[PDB]
Order: C-alpha cells, then sequence, then structure tokens
RNA sequence: GGGGUGACCUCGGAGUACAAAAAACCCUCCGAGUGAUUUUAAUCUAGACAAACCAGUCAAAAUAACCAUAACAUCACUUA
RNA sequence: GAUAGCUGGUUGUCCGAGAAAGAAUUUUAGUUCAACCUUAAAAAUACCCCAAAAACCCUAAAUUCCAAUGUAUUUUUAAG
C-alpha cells in the first residue's frame, strides 16, 4: 500500500486508515475471495473489492455511518466504563 | 523458524464469561409454562421482606452474583427503615454502582404486574437506569 | 340406530422421544391433547401444545416445582386456594445440549 | 408414570375442595 | 390377554436346604451352566423361540455351555420351563491344549480330561 | 403396578382431611418464595440441577488465606444499636424518608462494604468468573485485604480496575498504580496473570508483571521479577482475564528460576503455572488480595504484537458447527424442491461429460 | 396405457402424467400439492405455504409415471434458462 | 451367579466386536467369480477323437 | 347376523381400548356442517409428528412494519 | 375368437426359500397401495435388553425406550 503509486496520497492514508485490519505487518494489503471455484471469479471479485474500496476512500462524501443493532451494546460497555473511568486522580 | 509464532490453530478460551459478553452463548429458551422465563444470562431479583430489601443479581445456574441488602451494615448505618421507598431506590443505587464495579451492563427483570406498579420498585428500576446497568439484555446472536 | 358418530381415529398423541434420545433442533419430543408433560430448558411450545427441542443434545424428564404465570387466573386463583405448605409439582421435558457453541479457529495470521 | 416410584407427584386436588345443623 | 410372565425376586432365593437337596456350595457358586433342552418350542411364545435360538439350544438333548452371568440367567429364567440346568464340573481341572482331543462330557455333569486313555 | 417411594413424598406431611381449618396461603409471591425453597433442596427424584450442572452439589473448598479478623461480637451489635437508635431519634430523617427525598453517601458505602464483606462478595464474584479453578483447581480463598489498581490513561485520568471490569489494552499499555493497607513489617508479592491468551497450551496462562519483597506498600521499592507487559488478546478471541494476586509472606524469599530476563519477550518463558507456582511457595505465601478484569482486542495490539514480540498478528474467529442434516434419500417423499439444495456442495454448474 | 399402438406398434404415454407432472433426469417426479387453489380464504397461513411448495413422488409412484410416460420423456433436456436444470442431476447419494 | 451385574459390565467386548467384524468381512467379499481360461478351453475336448 | 322394511354412510370428545401408539361391531353416550370480538394474524426456511397414497400437523434461525420486552388471532368442553 | 370381478380346466423330474389381511374403492365374489414374503446388490448394526425415564382422582396382567450380554440378524438399493 505504502509503494502503490498509482492512487493519490489521502485516498492511500485513508486506506491505512480504514483497512488496517486486513494489512500485513510488511505493508502489503491483501484481499481474499473464495467464492466461486473458477479463478478467474475469483480475481474478478477480489478487484471488484480494490475498486469499492479505492471509491470509498476518493469520494469526500463519505459520513461513515455506522449500523445500531451491534453498536448499541458497544456504546451502553464504553459508557458504562467512562463511568468508572472518570475519576479524576494525578498520577505516575 | 520464529519460537513465538507457533499458534495451535485450536484456541481455547477457558473465561466462562467470554461468549455472554460476546452475546454468543446458548442462551435457556424453554419453559413459557412457568414464570419467569429463565432466557436470560443475568436476572435481577427484588426480594421485599417486611423488614428488609434485597436486590440479587443471579445467573442461570442460580448462583447470585452481585447483591445489595439493607442488612449489610454499610447501609443499614446509613439509612433510615430500610424498608421504605427511600431505602428501595437506595439499595438500587449501590447495586447499579456494585454491577458497573462488577463489569455487568446487562439483565433482566420480572416482576408481577403489582409488583411493576408500585412505587418503590419503580424508583428501584429508575435508579438503576440511572447508574448505567440497562435492563433488556441484548438478544443473541443466531439464537 | 341411535348412537351415532362415535368412529374417529386416534391421533397418536403420545410421547415421541424418551429420555437419552439424542434429538436434534426442531424434532417434536412429545405431543398431547392437554397439558401432561410441560416444556423445560431448550424445549419449545407450539400452538398445539406439542413440545420440539430447540438445541441437539438429550432428552431428560424431571418432576420439577410448578410456578404459574401471574396472569393464568385459573393457576393463580388455584394457587393460593392451596394450603401453607403444598407446592405444584409437574413433570418436564428438557434437552441437556451437547454440541458447544462454537469453536475459535485461526483464519489468518497476519 | 404409575409402575415408577414418583408417581402422583403431581397429584394435587385433594388439597384444595373446589366442586348446618 | 396373554403377555410376558414377570418372576418375582423371591423365586430365586435359594434356601439353606436347597443346597444339601441339590449339591451346591452354599459359599462359591458355580462358573458355568450346561443348558440342555427338553422341550420343544412349538405350542410356545415367539419370544421363548427367540431366547431359545439366541441361546444355542436349537437341537434337543446336546448340551451346550454357558456362563454363570446375569446376563445370560435373564434368558436362562425366561425359558426355565423348557431347558434342563446343571453345573459344569472340572475333577481333573481345565482341559489343557495337549488333552483337549481327549476329553468327554459325561453324563452326570462332569468334564474328564484324559478319556480313554490308550 | 405400584412401586414406593425411594424417600418422603412433597405433599406427604399435609393433613388430607379438614382443609378448612388448615392455613393457606393467599399470596402468589408467597406460594413463589414457597417454591423458590422447595426448589433447592437435594430431592431424590431427577432434578434440573442434577442434570443441568450443579457442579457436583456440595463440595469441601480448601481455604488457603488469612483469618477472619476476630471482633467481640456483643460489643459489635451493642454499638451498632446504639448507632441505629441515634440515627432513629432524629426527626429530619424521619421527615426525608416521609417525604421521599433522602440521598445516601455512596461513597461511605462503598468504604464499609469494602471493610466489612466486600472480601466475600469479591471471593463469590472470583468462583464465579472462574479464577480459583484456574487458578488452584481445588481451593477457594478470601481476599482479607484490599487491593486498589488504577491505570493511568494521562495526567487527570485514572481508570480504576474492579473485580471483573472490562480494560481496554490501550489503558492498560503501562505499569498500574496498586494501593493497599499494611504495616511496615510484612512483604508482599504482586503477580499479574493472563489466564486466557497462551496460544499454545490451554492449562497454561501468561505473566505481565511479577514483582516479589514488597516492603509494606511501597510496590515500587520491590524487585520486579518480570518486567510490565501490555495486554495482548487475541483479535478473534475476545475477552481475556487478568488477575493480580497479592501474596503476603514471612521470609525473605529468593528464587533463582523463577526469575526473567529484563527485555522478557519470549512466550516460551513467559509461560505461568500459578498452581505449581504456589506449590513451590507455600511455605510463606498466602494469598491476601485479588482484582481480575477483563480485557478484548484493540488497535494497539497489533503494535504491541509486531514491536515486541516480534510475530504476526493471529486473527481467531467464532465458527458454527455445520448444520445438520439428514441422510438423503433416494426417492424423498413429499419433500420440497429445495431438499436437493441441503445437499449440494457448490452452487456451480458441473458439466461432467459436455 | 396403449403398450401397443394400432397404427404404429409403438408404446403410447398418457398425457394427464405430462399435464401434471414433471420428471428430472435424476428419476425424480416433481408435482404439484393437491388443493393449492381451493378456498384460500379458509386456510392458515402455513398450510397455504404447505400447498404452494412444490413436492417429490415416491419410488411406487414413480415408477409408475415412467410406466405411463415413453422413453420421449426421459432424455436429456438442454433448456435456455431452465429453473431445474440445477436439479437435473443428483450429487452426495451415498447409497 | 458367579459375577455380579457390575462386574460382568463389557468384560466380553472385543471378542463380540471382532465377530461381527467378521460376520461384516464374510458379506463383503461378496463377488462374481473368476473366469479362466480353461473354463472355455475346456468344451473343445468334446470332440476328442482317436486319430 | 339372507334379502326387503327400518337405520346408517363424512368429522371430533369419553368408555370399550386400566399404563407407548394403533385397534372393530346395526356397541354405550355427547356433539359439528358455525357464531361473537379485534390483536386482520407475512415471506422464506433448518429439523421433526402423522401417514398406503392424497391429504393433515408443528417449527428454530433470517427478513418488512408496530413495544424499540409479544404478535401462536381469542372465546364458546376447541377437539369437529 | 362379442363380453364376462362368475364357474370349470390348465400337460416332465428334483432342489431352495416361502405368505391368513391395515387403508381407499357403486367396494367388501374384485382391484390399488401399505405391512409381510421371493430373487439379486450395497452396507451396519440388528433382536434379547439391568438401572434411569413415560399425568394429572383409584387402578392388574404388562408395555415403550435403553446399556451389558447370548446370538446373527437388520436396514437400504433394483426387480417383483
Ligand atoms: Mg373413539
Ligand atoms: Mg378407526
Ligand atoms: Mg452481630
Ligand atoms: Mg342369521
Ligand atoms: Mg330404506
Ligand atoms: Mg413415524
Ligand atoms: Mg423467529
Ligand atoms: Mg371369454
Ligand atoms: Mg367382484
Ligand atoms: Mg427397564
Ligand atoms: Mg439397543
Amino acid at each position: 500500500l505504502a509503494s502503490a503509486d498509482w492512487i493519490a496520497e489521502p485516498v492511500r492514508l485513508k486506506l491505512a486508515v480504514k483497512h488496517k485490519n486486513r494489512i500485513n505487518r510488511s505493508g502489503e494489503l491483501i484481499l481474499t475471495s473464495e467464492c466461486s471455484r473458477y479463478q478467474f471469479r475469483n480475481l474478478a471479485d477480489c478487484l471488484q473489492k480494490l475498486r469499492d474500496m479505492i471509491a470509498e476512500a476518493s469520494q469526500p462524501a463519505k459520513e461513515p455511518s455506522r449500523e445500531d443493532a451491534e453498536l448499541r451494546r458497544s456504546r451502553i460497555e464504553n459508557m458504562n466504563r467512562e463511568r468508572l473511568r472518570k475519576k479524576r486522580i494525578s498520577s505516575a | 523458524p520464529v519460537e513465538n509464532e507457533a499458534v495451535a490453530p485450536e484456541f481455547t478460551n477457558r473465561n466462562p464469561r467470554n461468549l455472554e459478553l460476546l452475546a454468543v452463548a446458548r442462551k435457556e429458551r424453554g419453559w413459557g409454562t412457568v414464570w419467569p422465563s429463565r432466557e436470560f444470562w443475568h436476572r435481577l431479583r427484588v426480594i421485599r421482606t417486611q423488614h428488609h430489601i434485597e436486590a440479587l443479581v443471579e445467573h442461570r445456574n442460580g448462583q447470585v452474583v452481585v447483591s445489595a441488602s439493607t442488612r449489610e451494615w454499610a447501609i443499614k448505618k446509613h439509612l433510615y427503615s430500610t424498608r421504605n421507598v427511600v431505602a428501595c431506590e437506595s439499595v438500587g443505587r449501590v447495586l447499579a454502582e456494585r454491577c458497573l464495579e462488577a463489569g455487568i451492563n446487562f439483565m433482566v427483570y420480572h416482576p408481577t404486574p403489582w409488583e411493576a406498579a408500585s412505587d418503590s420498585i419503580k424508583r428501584l428500576q429508575h435508579a438503576m437506569t440511572e447508574g448505567g446497568v440497562v435492563l433488556r439484555e441484548p438478544r443473541r446472536i443466531y439464537e | 340406530s341411535k348412537n351415532l358418530g362415535g368412529k374417529s381415529p386416534g391421533k397418536r398423541f403420545g410421547i415421541k422421544k424418551m429420555e437419552g434420545h439424542y434429538v436434534h433442533a426442531g424434532n417434536i419430543l412429545a405431543t398431547q391433547r392437554h397439558f401432561r408433560w410441560h416444556p423445560g430448558a431448550h424445549v419449545g411450545l407450539g400452538k398445539n401444545k406439542c413440545l420440539y427441542a430447540l438445541e441437539e443434545g438429550v432428552v431428560r424428564y424431571t418432576k420439577e416445582v410448578y410456578v404459574p404465570n401471574p396472569s393464568n387466573s385459573e393457576a393463580v386463583d388455584l394457587v393460593t386456594r392451596l394450603p401453607q405448605g403444598a407446592v405444584l409439582y409437574k413433570t418436564f421435558v428438557h434437552v441437556v445440549p451437547a454440541k458447544p457453541e462454537g469453536t475459535f479457529k485461526l483464519v489468518a495470521m497476519l | 408414570y404409575r409402575s415408577k416410584p414418583t408417581h402422583g407427584i403431581g397429584r394435587y386436588k385433594h388439597l384444595v375442595k373446589a366442586q348446618v345443623r | 390377554k396373554f403377555t410376558r410372565s414377570r418372576i418375582p425376586d423371591k423365586v430365586f432365593q435359594p434356601s439353606p436346604e436347597d443346597h444339601e437337596k441339590y449339591g451346591g456350595d452354599p459359599q462359591y457358586p458355580h462358573k458355568l451352566h450346561i443348558v440342555t433342552r427338553i422341550k420343544s418350542t412349538k405350542r410356545r411364545p415367539y419370544w421363548e423361540k427367540d431366547i431359545i435360538k439366541m441361546l444355542g439350544l436349537e437341537k434337543a438333548h446336546t448340551p451346550q455351555v454357558h456362563k454363570n452371568i446375569p446376563s445370560v440367567n435373564a434368558k436362562l429364567k425366561v425359558v426355565k420351563h423348557l431347558i434342563r440346568i446343571k453345573p459344569l464340573k472340572l475333577p481333573q481341572g481345565l482341559p489343557t491344549e495337549e488333552d483337549m482331543a481327549n476329553t468327554c462330557l459325561k453324563s452326570n455333569g462332569e468334564l474328564v480330561v484324559r478319556w480313554l486313555l490308550n | 403396578r405400584r412401586a414406593a417411594p425411594l424417600g418422603p413424598m412433597p405433599n406427604e406431611d399435609i393433613d388430607v382431611s379438614d382443609l378448612e381449618r388448615l392455613k393457606k396461603y393467599r399470596s402468589f409471591d408467597r406460594y413463589r418464595r414457597r417454591a423458590e425453597q422447595e426448589a433447592r433442596k437435594p430431592h431424590w427424584w431427577r432434578t434440573y440441577r442434577e442434570h443441568f450442572g450443579e457442579e457436583s452439589g456440595p463440595k469441601d473448598r480448601v481455604d488457603i488465606g488469612l483469618p477472619p479478623p476476630k471482633v467481640s461480637r456483643t460489643q459489635q451489635l451493642l454499638e451498632r444499636k446504639q448507632a441505629l437508635r441515634e440515627l432513629r431519634a432524629n426527626v429530619e430523617e424521619e421527615r426525608a424518608a416521609r417525604l421521599q427525598t433522602a440521598r445516601i453517601p455512596l461513597e461511605a458505602v462503598r468504604a464499609e462494604w469494602e471493610r466489612t464483606c466486600g472480601p466475600y462478595h469479591k471471593q463469590r464474584l472470583a468462583e464465579y468468573c472462574g479464577l480459583y479453578r484456574d487458578l488452584f483447581h481445588g481451593a477457594t480463598f478470601v481476599p482479607r485485604v484490599p487491593l486498589h489498581v488504577a491505570y493511568a490513561v494521562g495526567e487527570d485520568d485514572l481508570m480504576p480496575v474492579y473485580h471483573g471490569n472490562e480494560v481496554t489494552p490501550t489503558e492498560a499499555a503501562q505499569a498500574p498504580e496498586v494501593t493497599y493497607e499494611a504495616d511496615e513489617g510484612s512483604l508482599w508479592t504482586l503477580l499479574l496473570t493472563n489466564l486466557d491468551g497462551h496460544l499454545l497450551e490451554p492449562d497454561a496462562e501468561y505473566v505481565h508483571w511479577l514483582v516479589t519483597n514488597i516492603p509494606g506498600n511501597r510496590v515500587t521499592e520491590g524487585q520486579e521479577t518480570c518486567p510490565y507487559l501490555p495486554p495482548f488478546p487475541a483479535r478473534g478471541s475476545g475477552f481475556h482475564r487478568f488477575a493480580f494476586l497479592l501474596f503476603k509472606q514471612d521470609k525473605r524469599i529468593d528464587f533463582s528460576g523463577d526469575t526473567r530476563p529484563s527485555p522478557c519477550y519470549q512466550l516460551a518463558q513467559r509461560t505461568f503455572h500459578t498452581f505449581d507456582f504456589y506449590k513451590k511457595h507455600q511455605d510463606a505465601m498466602t494469598p491476601a488480595g485479588l482484582a481480575f478484569f477483563q480485557c478484548r482486542w484493540d488497535d494497539s495490539v497489533t503494535r504491541v504484537f509486531h514491536q515486541l514480540l516480534d510475530m504476526r498478528e493471529p486473527v481467531f474467529e467464532f465458527v458454527r458447527p455445520p448444520p445438520y442434516h439428514p441422510k438423503q434419500k433416494r426417492f424423498p417423499h413429499r419433500q420440497p424442491l429445495r431438499y436437493l439444495d441441503r445437499y449440494r456442495d457448490s452452487h456451480e454448474p458441473t458439466y461432467g461429460i459436455y | 396405457v396403449t403398450y401397443f399402438s394400432s397404427r404404429k406398434g409403438k408404446r403410447k404415454t398418457v398425457k394427464a402424467v405430462i399435464y401434471r407432472f414433471l420428471r428430472l433426469h435424476s428419476g425424480l417426479w416433481l408435482r404439484r400439492k393437491a388443493g393449492y387453489k381451493k378456498k384460500l380464504w379458509k386456510k392458515t397461513a402455513a398450510r397455504k405455504r404447505r400447498l404452494r411448495e412444490f413436492v417429490f413422488c415416491n419410488k411406487t409412484q414413480s415408477k409408475l409415471l415412467d410406466k405411463m410416460t415413453t422413453s420421449f420423456w426421459k432424455r436429456r433436456n438442454w433448456y435456455a434458462d431452465d429453473p431445474y436444470q440445477k436439479y437435473q442431476d443428483r450429487t452426495n447419494l451415498k447409497v | 451367579p458367579f459375577l455380579t451385574a457390575e462386574q460382568e459390565r463389557g468384560h466380553a467386548a472385543v471378542r463380540r466386536a471382532a465377530a461381527f467384524q467378521a460376520l461384516k468381512a464374510a458379506q463383503a467379499a461378496r463377488f462374481p467369480a473368476h473366469r479362466r481360461l480353461e473354463e472355455q478351453l475346456g468344451h473343445l475336448l468334446v470332440t476328442r477323437k482317436w486319430s
């Protein structure tokens, strides 16, 4: 990803930020497909995934919409843990 | 290769709270004919005796995880008339704080139709909700 | 002559799976006309009072206390009319799950 | 069941009756 | 209706005189059963027929050796009215591999190891 | 055929005759209490707990810990009754309770709780979370002394570590501050163990911070046997448990086998067995403090895996068992057309010879 | 069934079975549930779905339909955009 | 009896399993016999004359 | 229990058929060929009951709309 | 060479295995399915089955489901 010069620097930064879960420790972004039995269709799926990622990181109108059914639990947990984190005592 | 790179793909998580926190654990669906429903991970139980009030948070196996009782000296010495609505709201607040400390944020409450319309239990539920402990345990993923 | 209509086949109301049988999800455990066996853990209740397994496991039959729904007026009235030492017991059917919910497999060491 | 030692464990109609000189 | 028959346990409780009556040891039970089929399984229920077939007692008046375990004792109790049961006696010990071909089972229920020497 | 009950029947004690003179409960709550009390008794018939794991019923737990504080029960009850009478003698408290406008000193409540009955609640919470089951396997202790552990997230941000809390590895990156009341004549040992996270052995645990020979309360003065290591839980398998155990010791324990190097980045060297550790140091050490918390994967675990451990980040997944399908029949009678799709290997047309 | 015709001397086939049945190449016969269009206001949604669902035939009925049909209806058909082309074959049948 | 119900548990199980395996093998060995050249070439011997 | 006359022909409940299921008679008794009300009650699909076949029955998960905690329409012996 | 669910007749030897009826039917003098049985072929569990388990007012002989064990039988596939 860092050596990919056919994409702009903000696009590369947005890729490295969003898709860091699929980025190797050597900086190699890796996509994988297993849907079809044909390597032709598998490569087509990988290329389509890359196109979607490039378009999402290139468009500036991205609002970063999040779900609710799976995020309410995390929100409640974050609130309930900050309710304890709110202690204010200097240390270190 | 790297001596630390051994992975043993079959990863075993001996934590009994792991799947419960991941919301993929097997809830106890079932009875439907008896009351209350045993389909939960944690359950709030409020016992209002003629003298004291006891709010427990039990697991499905029946063990009490975290409890707040007016019989405890900490609330007994700080509170007068350990039976009244003030005491019920107090024990609700203390139980909410203790649940936040223990790391339990979700539980169910199945009161009787006459206990749900009462004044003490309404204030206890409000205090438990304001303390961070939210009722209505999340739905099990792939139930 | 005078007695008519007495001819009707049996509805096969009975117990399908006995204790110890390894069943799967959806397997009907027992069918009944009236409530003879009550569902317990991981045992659903159809609208025809039939009992089916919700998980895959071993069927068990137990005798357990009966606490009815506070809205079922007949049962609550019987409860409040019972003496001070009486406790209602019923025969419940449970399914003890054998297979775990899932395992943690290594998918990618990146 | 009839032949089981736990027969009549749900027997309850003898505890309530719901049917002077 | 004619069904199977449940036999209570009091039937199989030996009395202190039955040992002396039948020549049994009151302390240690025998080890092996010699079962022979005396009656036919005709005019008998199919479950009795099947028990007599799985016991290897198809041919009549031919003895068969079985264990003294409750598993086979159950079937022997089921068909006890068609068989004669004796204890297998070994006056000269178990037949070894050099005495297998010179053995015989006497009518009184003993298995001689050296039968008709020379 | 009839059989005799193998014990007492449930409703055989009350008299069936003369039911009108017998007292009844007119309260569904009374009946529910009676039923929940009768359901916890060890009946002689097949019950629900016997099949669904009462955990061998009653168990004789070995107590490895400090004795309870010997207090005068009579004087305690006397002073408690005096305090209650003094509290009830007021009139403003009665006015507040009548008007339903009264607050509670939650801080003082928590202090008194951890002073008198907090240890037992922490013990039962650890028993529920399975700390003793994986640390000693046969023995549960009572945290007699308290243990306040806190991570510093910034300059004024202090996140506490209670019994079972959730702490993010980003907050747990640095070594925390521990506090506990102790006189200047005793020695303590602190051990941070990760129960879940060992990739190779399931029955083993990881070390994160082991520091022994603590003079009184000064934890920084004591020699750290194992340098602090941030939590590194895998991405797939989440919610590992990290437990701080505090042991009180008598003698100045010295050991060269349990010592770790200054880097201490080898997972083979950072493999612990608290059972064997306590078996080795059972003569002097006695556990008195405990504080465990939950921890899942975050964006700092990749950094901890790459920079510190010099590894590749292992990613797991919660897979489910495949769905059960019966043996495929030659002529599936009255089955829907989708019966043939349940046994399809792949949704791709396969032309054999064409 | 006309086993020997009068004009050609061949074996004829009944048209009712081809009008109300469908033969997959694997030997299975597909049919509709009887009564899936009668009194739909009187039936439950579950029963209506059961009636709308297709169903297979058992071995005896399948052999009967094979006897009543000729060999022209047991051939391999490669239709353009055939919905049942995925079902024309059988997979993982361990007999 | 000689042995009790608890003592006779599984005392003869390997032998039963081996007997069932022998039965299965005897049933699975079913196949048509070999056809050899002699079976076909011996039919010419019906016309063996004296020269 | 010869035909004729008389009676019946389909569905459900109880006894016969005492405890898994099934079980006949021109055997003994009840009934049905629908009413009332609103919560107007969906799609898709694992796995099962029952059954010669045709038919009859349940039902987890996933989907759209309502509490963001139920939806099996209810009652009339509910079974017809 | 009308048609007969009706009656009568149906021609060498020996050997192997071998069936008494549940449901529909202008059907009960007959047919078509099921359950049995025959002939081949694939397999693996098949009967016997101690605990334990199967309802509520009283209820017998005994049933259902199951280890072990004693035997070798059973289930599917293709023709019937
Ligand atoms: Mg009837
Ligand atoms: Mg009938
Ligand atoms: Mg006291
Ligand atoms: Mg007559
Ligand atoms: Mg007439
Ligand atoms: Mg069936
Ligand atoms: Mg659903
Ligand atoms: Mg003619
Ligand atoms: Mg006829
Ligand atoms: Mg038994
Ligand atoms: Mg068996």
